């Protein structure tokens, strides 16, 4: 197993392999990280999170 | 819901509920967003004019975090067909825009093939509804949900009476006494993949609910996500 057959790439959530490499990516509603990997919600409320509050 | 369990506080936030002229729920339905609302085909011939209902956990109470939207635009696939059950997708534009909130919020759209790769092969998914709780009861006046395994595509053909299309999956036990049932037909099928739940499939159909060497068929989401798109904005 290699690139998104790995652990999702270490994506936390999208993963394509573009010409051998990982590339990750977000729902609408989330912007990635600096990383490159992490998935952030842009404002209150995203999408498919259980509610806290 | 056949078996599993109730669905706790901002647990089931995605779950809406289609109420007929009496207020009374009689299919389910998954928060897109804002302005849109995923439900079965076939749950549009249950009922002449209908509402849909937000936030709702215990329909014998008004609690305060309920909402109800009028439909705006029904957009039924028009391949869906009463015979075989084929095509079964509907989506819902509301007049007025969900406000999100405790127990109110949106399921996640995912891309077709990581879905399929990532998310489809995973062990299991949630399907939840008002739905009865026995083949032969009456509709549960708690929200339900119930974790479902994924059922090999084969083994689920050779377990149906009726044709397995491939706009169709099966979820669920051959014998354990736990399924989806009368009701529930509608709403939300998602699968969790680190804390975030995406959307896999709509309640469609069974042979009865949770039959030994019997299965439940829902419409496989990833068919349709470019319809879905495309729906969305016109
Ligand atoms: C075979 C199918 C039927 O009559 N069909 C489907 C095949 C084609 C045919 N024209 C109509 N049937 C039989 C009756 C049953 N209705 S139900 O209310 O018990 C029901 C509805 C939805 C369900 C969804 C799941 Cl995931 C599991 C159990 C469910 C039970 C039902 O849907
Ligand atoms: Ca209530
Ligand atoms: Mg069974």
């Amino acid at each position: 197993r290699k690139l998104c057959s790995l652990d999702n790439g270490d994506c936390d959530q999208f993963c394509h392999e573009e010409q051998n490499s990982v590339v990750c990516s977000c729902a609408r509603g989330y912007t990635l990280a600096d990383n490159g990997k992490a998935c952030i919600p842009t404002g209150p409320y995203p999408c498919g999170k259980q509610t806290l509050e | 819901i056949v078996g599993g369990q109730e669905c706790k506080d901002g647990e089931c936030p995605w779950q809406a509920l289609l109420i007929n002229e009496e207020n009374e729920g009689f299919c389910g339905g998954t928060i897109l967003s804002e302005f849109y609302i995923l439900t079965a085909a076939h749950c549009l011939y249950q009922a002449k004019r209908f509402k849909v209902r937000v936030g709702d956990r215990n329909t014998e109470q008004e609690e305060g975090g309920e909402a109800v939207h009028e439909v705006e635009v029904v957009i039924k696939h028009n391949r869906f067909t009463k015979e075989t059950y084929d095509f079964d997708i509907a989506v819902l534009r509301l007049k007025t825009p969900i406000t999100f909130r405790m127990n109110v919020a949106p399921a996640c759209l995912p891309e077709r093939d990581w879905a399929e790769s990532t998310l489809m092969t995973q062990k299991t998914g949630i399907v939840s509804g008002f739905g009865r709780t026995h083949e032969k009861g009456r509709q549960s006046t708690r929200l339900k949900m119930l974790e479902v395994p994924y059922v090999d595509r084969n083994s689920c053909k050779l377990s149906s009476s009726f044709i397995i299309t491939q706009n169709m999956f099966c979820a669920g036990y051959d014998t354990k006494q736990e399924d989806a049932c009368q009701g529930d037909s509608g709403g939300p099928h998602v699968t969790r993949f680190k804390d975030t739940y995406f959307v896999t499939g709509i309640v469609s159909w069974g042979e009865g609910c949770a039959r030994k060497g019997k299965y439940g068929i829902y419409t496989k989401v990833t068919a349709f996500l470019k319809w879905i798109d495309r729906s969305m904005k016109t």
